[PDB]
RNA sequence: CUCGAUGUCGGCUCGUCGCAUCCUGGGGCUGGAGCAGGUCCCAAGGGUUGGGCUGUUCGCCCAUUAAAGCGGCACGCGAGCUGGGUUUAGAACGUCGUGAGACAGUUCGGUCUCUAUCCGCCGCGCGCGUCAGAAACUUGAGGAAACCUGUCCCUAGUACGAGAGGACCGGGACGGACGAACCUCUGGUGCACCAGUUGUCCCGCCAGGGGCACCGCUGGAUAGCCACGUUCGGUCAGGAUAACCGCUGAAAGCAUCUAAGCGGGAAACCUUCUCCAAGAUCAGGUUUCUCACCCACUUGGUGGGAUAAGGCCCCCCGCAGAACACGGGUUCAAUAGGUCAGACCUGGAAGCUCAGUAAUGGGUGUAGGGAACUGGUGCUAACCGGCCGAAAACUU
RNA sequence: AAAUUCCUUGUCGGGUAAGUUCCGACCUGCACGAAUGGCGUAACGACUUCUCAACUGUCUCAACCAUAGACUCGGCGAAA
RNA sequence: CAGGUGGUCAGGUAGAGCAUACCAAGGCGUACGAGAUAACUAUGGUUAAGGAACUCGGCAAAAUGCCCCCGUAACUUCGGG
């Protein structure tokens, strides 16, 4: 509980799935290209949750063309359409920063 | 017509607007004020209005200060400040005994916010005034954060006044201009103000309408 | 507890870990300790959190007291006699009393003791 | 963020592989360049038999950055290498195709040709 | 930096008079039927026999 | 002047002033079509970059810029720093000297001392004053600070021009630099946080732990502090002006910006914006509170003593802090600590149990441990108290 | 064009985005030269000099942490 | 008085070691203290993105680092490198 929870409570998004660091996630991002409003999917491994309620972020990481990319989104952000949980990973950390220096087979997470 | 209210900085959070942009907001609790005193130019020489804010126990307000709230018919408050007006049209809207709430400000308005900034103690010339300091290597001897020269030579044989030196920093009166009022929550007495507000969380804050808009 | 704001007792912070551990051993053994006043202040949230373990009184609470105290004889009397004594009291198991300062360096002294 | 004497991986088929930032264009004494900013650079490494040679002074546009960039919706994007694309003076690339993904901040900076050639615009 | 000149009698006395001990307040204590005087921060220990009156 | 010592080049740090102006601002003339300029007049508010080479100053060069101004202050600044150069003792080269040695010729190496007394400067207190003693809120005489500027778009491919080119004035959008506040975000830090792990010693042993090894090391990390971060700012409107442009108008039948008089007019000046500010000794204003005793005397605008309002020390503390000060609280109390529940950080404790020959792995169980943030709770300490603190009159 | 070249940052080539230093030559050697040795040389150097990879708070540009001081209290108590 | 002073004895676990870390036997806590998150100074530590742009000069810091097995250039006085 916090002092500013009554401010944040009409702004939290329900129906966000439970996901841990290590999971593989689809992120459906609203994109504005002129006057089109399409929807682009970012598929990757969750490497971070930094808590806080309305100010909670998460970071997802993929490998596009030999180049690792990380996106950091606010949880409860309205430019996320929805989040789909592909794969449950099995890790021992919480921040998973060691995946930033691994490539290929060695950057692969288990299946629990 | 410059408006004004007293409140408390409740800290920061973040909110999203209609174009889905993130907005860093400061929560000011623009609490229910009361007037208690009006300055007229025939009595006082100038034109203003006192404002009283904050719940206090009546055993903590001493006898000289209780008699001033007694002459206005108001229970004693904790804080007490004036809103300085222009000379024309003093208090045709302000009456002694009037309660002032958070919703004198509208959404999308602009406000000047003034408070007492955070105390930084005895600060050095690098922190206080942004000096560079000397280098970390190439022989430099024990002057890494020291100021350097403080003047000329035998002309003039003195240091000029207002030379930037070390000393105490903070606890100042700071006004921040042209802050956007993102939301006024009349249910709670809470203004969502875009940006930063001077002071610690819990401190007294004066919220006036902006002159520059 | 709240960590020390400022320089730690006895020089380093590893010396302070042993100053608090040796003073709590001597407190639970004699029921009363004469020391300097800043150490009596620093002992009070340290020692009251060990009595809260002895009020719970399980094996996992005993293994957690033994992380800080290297003396099994005083771990016995904390769990056999001090812990069950304070079972009806919700916090505040100690008391600091201010004593006359000592000759030699004019250090402010204080005693700290368990309540009854 | 990229300043002078930073080395960047060239991400098109002009023939270069490495450029050293000389200026960050866009004002007097501008410190840093992020995604979308234009650089004066010199070619340090180059493929044998290329359009560009070692020692040529070119203009480039940064497309990838190791330091995180705030987007106005509170999101962030971060890559693993600092990359650039050598351009003509009309903001068109000298090469014929782009390698790797590019940041989306090139869209308000009118780099429409680099966006169309890029494999993925995040 | 050495001193340039010795100070006069007026200038050394004005500084030296500000080296002075601050006395303490004394309140009243009756223990064992004896009226004593202690400082107020020692009032609880005086009532518990923890203070030696010499 | 100084030889019973006034430390000499460049750089670094921090500056301050001048205008003979580099940019931005206002003008006159032009061999000023436009766009660009040339030249002169006014103008010092702010601005005035990063590198390569050289001990360098200077200079040349690279890439930019609205521009990369020139000088003074012991060629500002070594009780602020540096020591590449000059300018000790070593050594070499060329040259001169019979030689010892010499060289505004070269070369490599070569101790930078000091606890701040006074004035000055930045901060912060104590005292007294302000004609009773106090408390709250304020006026602003007079100061401080700040002041930069670009690109694209619209007007408009219009005005101008044979063409190529290409506007003024007005309107809008997004910048760079600098600065202030702030901690929501991001990023850093983390010495009583969690976890993993190596060596060794110890807790009798197993198990579970601890001491030490830079916090042993490694992966994280709430709070505070912070920038690499987030927000905001230099807005607009006057007043009097500079160069310049006039109006009416003589002396001097015309004419003339001037001699009487009246206008226009710039980032300079004064207001307006922000901040300090009644020790502003001309010590201000509006209010509220106490509004009271007693003794001695050489009867004095006397000297005591005791109080009122009020304050202070003590005490519990603070995101206030070098000391001091300021702020909060003191039982009618949530002030700190404990305690209980949240938030968050870590990441699945111990014991038991099952699986495996074992190293280990699943279950019990989003477990256990835990500091700063939020809330309840009267358990511990805020106490059974000391010190200060209120008035001649008179004149109109 | 040198531990020697004043003029001088000689000129040309190389290296750099840019090189008064460096390497390669040229010869116009102010003032080179054969045991006060001449020109080379593998190995070696806390020697002088120039360049590269790696690496970093040296720097852009600083911010935080702990300790010893400075700071408060008590004791002793100098100096130029 | 943080300097200097020849020789003999020299245990354990790890280790190549009389190095180093922890310990035994045996010694010691060595002679001003107690507090306190000021600047600043010293000694340590860490640092996003960049990586010598610093400076007279990479000065200082960081980096490399062990054991076994592959593999190794110009030049050379035939050893080396
Ligand atoms: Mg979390
Ligand atoms: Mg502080
Ligand atoms: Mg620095
Ligand atoms: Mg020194
Ligand atoms: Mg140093
Ligand atoms: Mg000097
Ligand atoms: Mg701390
Ligand atoms: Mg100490
Ligand atoms: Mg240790
Ligand atoms: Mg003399
Ligand atoms: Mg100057
Ligand atoms: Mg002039
Ligand atoms: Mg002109
Ligand atoms: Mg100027
Ligand atoms: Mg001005
Ligand atoms: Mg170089
Ligand atoms: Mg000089
Ligand atoms: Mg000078
Ligand atoms: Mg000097
Ligand atoms: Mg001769
Ligand atoms: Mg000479
Ligand atoms: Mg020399
Ligand atoms: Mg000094
Ligand atoms: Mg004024
Ligand atoms: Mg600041
Ligand atoms: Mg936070
Ligand atoms: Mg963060
Ligand atoms: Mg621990
Ligand atoms: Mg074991
Ligand atoms: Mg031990
Ligand atoms: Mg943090
Ligand atoms: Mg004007
Ligand atoms: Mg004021
Ligand atoms: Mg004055
Ligand atoms: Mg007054
Ligand atoms: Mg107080
Ligand atoms: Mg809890
Ligand atoms: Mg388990
Ligand atoms: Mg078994
Ligand atoms: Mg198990
Ligand atoms: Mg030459
Ligand atoms: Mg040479
Ligand atoms: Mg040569
Ligand atoms: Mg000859
Ligand atoms: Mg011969
Ligand atoms: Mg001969
Ligand atoms: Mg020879
Ligand atoms: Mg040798
Ligand atoms: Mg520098
Ligand atoms: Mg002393
Ligand atoms: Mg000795
Ligand atoms: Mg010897
Ligand atoms: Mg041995
Ligand atoms: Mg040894
Ligand atoms: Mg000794
Ligand atoms: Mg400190
Ligand atoms: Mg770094
Ligand atoms: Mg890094
Ligand atoms: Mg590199
Ligand atoms: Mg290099
Ligand atoms: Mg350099
Ligand atoms: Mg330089
Ligand atoms: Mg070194
Ligand atoms: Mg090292
Ligand atoms: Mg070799």
């Amino acid at each position: 509980m916090n002092r500013l929870d009554f401010v944040d409570k009409p702004s939290l998004r329900d129906d966000i799935p439970a996901f841990n660091p290590g999971d593989t996630i689809n992120v459906h991002v609203k994109v504005i290209e002129g006057a089109k409003e399409r929807l682009q999917v970012f598929k990757g491994v969750v490497i971070r949750r930094q808590g806080g309620g309305i100010r909670e972020t998460f970071t997802v990481r993929k490998e596009s063309y030999g180049v690792g990319v990380e996106r950091t989104f606010p949880v409860h952000s309205p430019n996320i359409d929805h989040i789909e949980v592909v794969t449950r990973g099995d890790v021992r950390r919480a921040k998973l920063y060691y995946l930033r220096e691994l490539r290929g087979k060695k950057a692969k997470i288990k299946e629990k | 017509a410059r408006k004004g209210i007293l409140g408390t900085k409740l800290g920061m959070t973040q909110v999203f607007d209609e174009s889905n942009r993130v907005v860093p907001v400061t929560v000011v609790k623009a609490g229910p004020n009361v007037v208690t005193r009006i300055r007229t130019p025939e009595r006082d020489g100038y034109s203003a209005v006192q404002l009283a804010y904050g719940e206090i126990s009546p055993r903590k307000v001493n006898k000289p200060l209780t008699g001033q709230y007694t002459a206005a018919g108001v229970n004693p408050r904790r804080y007490l400040a004036e809103l300085r007006l222009d000379d024309s049209d003093a208090a045709t809207e302000y009456q002694v005994g009037q309660e002032l709430t958070a919703e004198i400000f509208a959404d999308g308005s602009y406000v000047d916010v003034t408070g007492t900034s955070k105390g930084k103690g005895f600060a050095g010339t690098m922190k206080r005034h942004g000096f560079r300091g000397q280098g970390a290597s190439h022989g430099a001897q024990a002057v890494h954060r020291r100021p350097g020269s403080i003047g000329g030579c035998a002309t003039p044989a003195r240091v000029f006044k207002g030379t930037r030196m070390a000393g105490r920093m903070g606890n100042d009166r700071v006004t921040v201009l042209n802050l956007l009022v993102h939301k006024v929550d009349a249910e709670n007495g809470v203004l969502l103000i875009k940006g930063a507000v001077p002071g610690r969380t819990g401190g007294l804050v004066m919220v006036r309408s902006a002159i520059k808009r | 507890p709240k960590p020390t704001k400022g320089p730690r007792l006895g020089g380093s912070s590893s010396h302070q870990k042993a100053i608090l551990a040796n003073l709590a051993t001597s407190l639970f053994e004699h029921g009363r300790i004469t020391t300097t006043e800043p150490k009596a202040r620093a002992l009070r949230p340290y020692a009251e959190k060990l009595i809260t373990h002895a009020k719970k009184g399980a094996l996992h609470n005993r293994r957690e007291v033994l992380k800080k105290l290297r003396d099994k004889d005083v771990v016995h009397t904390l769990f056999a006699e001090i812990g069950p004594f304070f079972a009806d009291r919700d916090g505040g198991y100690t008391r600091i009393i201010k004593i006359e300062a000592r000759k030699g360096d004019n250090a402010p002294m204080a005693v700290i003791e368990l309540v009854r | 963020v990229i300043q002078q004497e930073s080395r960047l991986k060239v991400a098109d088929n002009t023939g270069a592989k490495e450029i050293l930032c000389i200026r960050v264009l866009g004002g007097s004494s501008r410190r840093y360049a992020g995604i979308g900013d234009v650089i004066v650079a010199t070619v340090k490494d180059a493929i044998p038999g290329g359009n560009v040679k070692r020692g040529d002074v070119v203009k480039a546009v940064v497309v990838r950055t190791v330091k995180e960039r705030r987007r106005p919706d509170g999101s962030y994007i971060k890559f693993d290498e600092n990359a650039a694309v050598i351009i003509k003076p009309d903001n068109d690339p000298r090469g014929t195709r782009i390698f790797g993904p590019v940041g989306r901040e090139l869209r308000e900076k009118r780099f429409m040709k680099i966006i169309s050639l890029a494999p993925e615009v995040l | 930096a050495v001193p340039k000149r010795r100070k006069s009698r007026s200038n050394t006395r004005s500084r030296r008079s500000q080296w002075k001990a601050a006395k303490t307040e004394l309140v009243g204590v009756t223990v064992a039927g004896h009226a004593h005087k202690v400082p107020r921060r020692l009032l609880k220990a005086a009532r518990l026999g923890l203070i030696d009156f010499d």
